């Protein structure tokens, strides 16, 4: 009904499509960071997942923080010793933005195991706001998925879970997923999830909304399929652990399909 | 930072902070400053401010108050806003005996709807529409203001903060604590406000949550309004959120087929 905002769903889709282009980090910002690497970022994002899980935060929150981190590191050289401070402030900001009941600052200090003081977190919060110029309303993969899931028939709660799962896996890996827009990553995940569970593939209804075909979405699906394939081997395992729970129906335990087209 | 601004007088307050009218010494522009104290050893930048600032940056529309600048000290946040002569509530009060001409009501309602459809078109609930948060100038414009309780929504919506909208202007889906609420809540508010510009007294002045509910019930389940006026109002005040008119739809409504833009009696 009105919950699905019929009179606005399209206007909102268009607006998100444009914003994602502008709220997009630099591809290979990481090559211009002398002190940090893709691997360190992966550790940081995986930790944010676990934080999110510990505090029962929205997935939307996690996605926002990742956007905030990548844009921030797109502008500012950060030493290794300070990477986790950027991430903590980011998750705090995202929590202030997105959650009904954000954790207090003191909890964000606690999860850093007293590596940083409350003052450092609060000062970094301000720095992050400045560097992003208070543009916090970033479109996420999650904001696309939530829309994509409306074009299901029926709704399957396994496909939803599995789509969220795949979308999150992409958060971990700057290489390759920085070069893809959230809307594109979101589609790839939707398809993969459907196929894996239903055998059905990227709906037609969603072709008309997006202008994305299995054609345009090929590179990403390839990469995603790879990532899905290799997930049990990957150094970071918080997302798999997260999706083993009954909450998400246990879809990280499913076997990937060997092949597509 | 603020050397260029001259305080003129205080114009309001809130947990938000203190609101001053002020003059740019170099340009002569008159502005409103919202001073937001930062909690630099406890909570940092309040979530209200983070939402108000970030959402107002995106929204540039003639009927949404313009955020001109943000001045980042280490201890204070100053929000520089365009100055508008006053809020609708003071205008209503000043108009209690004389009334507000129907062309003005139509114009004002037309503008409010334009403003709000832009909000909705861009994933933003306002969630605090009332006459006190709507500002008017001397030239016949009205604008949405005070985005402190606003929220960027997703599609479809999730459970959001219950404690939203001043009581009198709160939609029934919120009073009854329905798991989900959406753009419909803002339309209800504009509904109440429409009625209020006509009578110059609130439609549903409840003393409590039950009193509010009862007032809404007995009324749905304004003398000087034409047939079209009454039609639109009832569609804005539909009990069912799914059935409630949208901002976009309401802009088409026949009531507005003859809309102009009068200046008010200030
Ligand atoms: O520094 C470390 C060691 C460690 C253990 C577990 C998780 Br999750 C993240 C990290 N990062
Ligand atoms: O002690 C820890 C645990 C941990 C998690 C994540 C990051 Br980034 C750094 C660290 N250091
Ligand atoms: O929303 C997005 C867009 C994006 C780009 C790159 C990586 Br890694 C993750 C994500 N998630
Ligand atoms: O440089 C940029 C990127 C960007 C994103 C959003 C908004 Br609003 C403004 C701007 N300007
Ligand atoms: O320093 C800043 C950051 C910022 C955010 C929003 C607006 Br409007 C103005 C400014 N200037
Ligand atoms: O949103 C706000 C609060 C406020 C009060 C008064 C005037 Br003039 C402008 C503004 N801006």
């Amino acid at each position: 009904g009105v919950n699905e905002v019929p009179d606005y769903h399209e206007d909102i889709h268009t607006y998100l499509r444009e914003m994602e282009v502008k709220c997009k980090p630099k591809v290979g910002y990481m090559k211009k960071q002398p002190d940090i690497t893709n691997s360190m970022r992966a550790i940081l994002v995986d930790w944010l997942v676990e934080v999110g899980e510990e505090y029962k935060l929205q997935n939307e929150t996690l996605h926002l923080a990742v956007n905030y981190i990548d844009r921030f590191l797109s502008s500012m050289s950060v030493l290794r010793g300070k990477l986790q401070l950027v991430g903590t402030a980011a998750m705090l900001l995202a929590s202030k933005f997105e959650e009904i009941y954000p954790p207090e600052v003191a909890e964000f200090v606690y999860i850093t195991d007293d590596t940083y003081t409350k003052k450092q977190v609060l000062r970094m919060e301000h720095l992050v706001l400045k560097v992003l110029a208070f543009d916090l309303a970033a479109p996420t993969i999650n904001q696309f998925l939530t829309q994509y899931f409306l074009h299901q028939q029926p709704a399957n709660c396994k496909v939803e879970s599995l789509a969220m799962f795949l979308g999150e896996l992409s958060l971990i890996d700057a290489d390759p997923y920085l070069k893809y827009l959230p809307s594109v990553i979101a589609a790839a995940a939707f398809h993969l999830a459907l196929y894996t569970v239903t055998g059905q593939s990227w709906p037609e209804s969603l072709v008309q909304k997006t202008g994305y075909t299995l054609e345009t979405l090929k590179p990403c699906l390839l990469d995603l399929h790879q990532t899905y394939l290799r997930a049990p081997q990957h150094a970071q395992q918080s997302i798999r652990e997260k999706y083993k729970n009954s909450k998400y129906h246990g879809v990280s335990l499913l076997n990937p399909p060997e092949t597509l087209n | 930072s603020m050397e260029n601004f001259q305080k003129v007088e205080k114009i309001g307050e809130g947990t938000y902070g203190v609101v001053y009218k002020a003059r740019n010494k170099l340009t002569g522009e008159v502005v409103a400053l919202k001073k937001i104290r930062l909690d630099t050893e406890t909570e940092g930048v309040p979530s209200t401010a983070i939402r108000e600032i970030s959402l107002l940056k995106e929204l540039n529309h003639p009927n949404i108050v313009k955020l001109l600048d943000v001045i980042h000290t280490e201890n204070k946040l100053y929000l520089v806003f365009e100055f508008l002569h006053q809020d609708l509530k003071k205008f209503m009060d000043a108009s209690a005996l004389t009334g507000i001409p129907l062309p003005l009501i139509k114009s004002y309602l037309f503008q409010l709807l334009q403003g709000l459809a832009f909000c909705h078109s861009h994933r933003v609930l306002h969630r605090d529409l009332k006459p006190q948060n709507l500002l008017i100038n001397t030239e016949g414009a009205i604008k949405l203001a005070d985005f402190g309780l606003a929220r960027a929504f997703g599609v479809p919506v999730r459970t959001y903060t219950h404690e939203v909208v001043t009581l009198w202007y709160r939609a029934p889906e919120i009073l009854l604590g329905c798991k989900y609420y959406s753009t419909a809540v803002d339309i209800w508010s504009l509904g109440c406000i429409f009625a209020e510009m006509v009578t110059r007294r609130a439609l549903f002045p409840g003393d409590s949550e039950i009193d509010q509910l009862f007032r809404i019930f007995r009324t749905l389940g304004v003398p000087p309004l034409d047939e079209d006026g009454r039609s639109l109002l009832s569609q804005m005040l539909h009990y069912d959120p799914n059935k409630r008119i949208s901002a976009k739809a309401a802009l088409a409504h026949p009531f507005f087929q003859d809309v102009t833009k009068p200046v008010p009696h200030l």
